[PDB]
């Protein structure tokens, strides 16, 4: 498991769908 | 100027947050239901010019390579929000493994504690919004 990866992946995702 | 693959490997996992039925490719559609449920409306014509300004080869859907070509080349405080649903300006575990959920992902109690250990710089446990600016900066 990679806690970092997991964590900015989703950060990452959320900035794009809030523009 | 250099791309890690610790950064590949994040812009692989937001890809395939978008890509829901995981067929390697996202959609209007995936985006739409995406967006929606972070609390976002994006019309049709939106979505569709959004696909359309990252699909480079032009069949209408969004590949990794296309994605990585896009993030390579790109509101933290409005994805904080998301995150801190109480909006105490604190990111607690509860929040974080209920954001995970909604997201549809499978994780442990070890697991989201992980993700909390990896972002907390002063250790109360919790994740604020300067932790969380450095995270993604
Ligand atoms: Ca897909
Ligand atoms: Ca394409
Ligand atoms: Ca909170
Ligand atoms: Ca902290």
């Amino acid at each position: 498991f990679n806690a970092r990866r997991k964590l900015k992946g989703a950060i990452l995702t959320t900035m794009l769908a809030t523009r | 100027d250099q791309l890690t693959e610790e950064q590949i490997a994040e812009f692989k996992e937001a890809f395939s947050l978008f890509d829901k039925d995981g067929d390697g490719t996202i959609t209007t559609k995936e985006l739409g239901t995406v967006m929606r449920s972070l609390g976002q409306n994006p019309t049709e014509a939106e979505l569709q010019d959004m696909i359309n300004e990252v699909d480079a080869d032009g069949n209408g859907t969004i590949d990794f390579p296309e994605f990585l070509t896009m993030m390579a080349r790109k509101e933290i405080r409005e994805a904080f929000r998301v995150f801190d649903k109480d909006g105490n300006g604190y990111i607690s575990a509860a929040e974080l493994r209920h954001f995970m959920t909604n997201l549809g992902e499978k994780l442990t109690d070890e697991e989201v504690d992980e993700m909390i250990r990896e972002a907390d710089i002063d250790g109360d446990g919790q994740v604020n919004y300067e932790e969380f600016v450095q995270m993604m900066t």
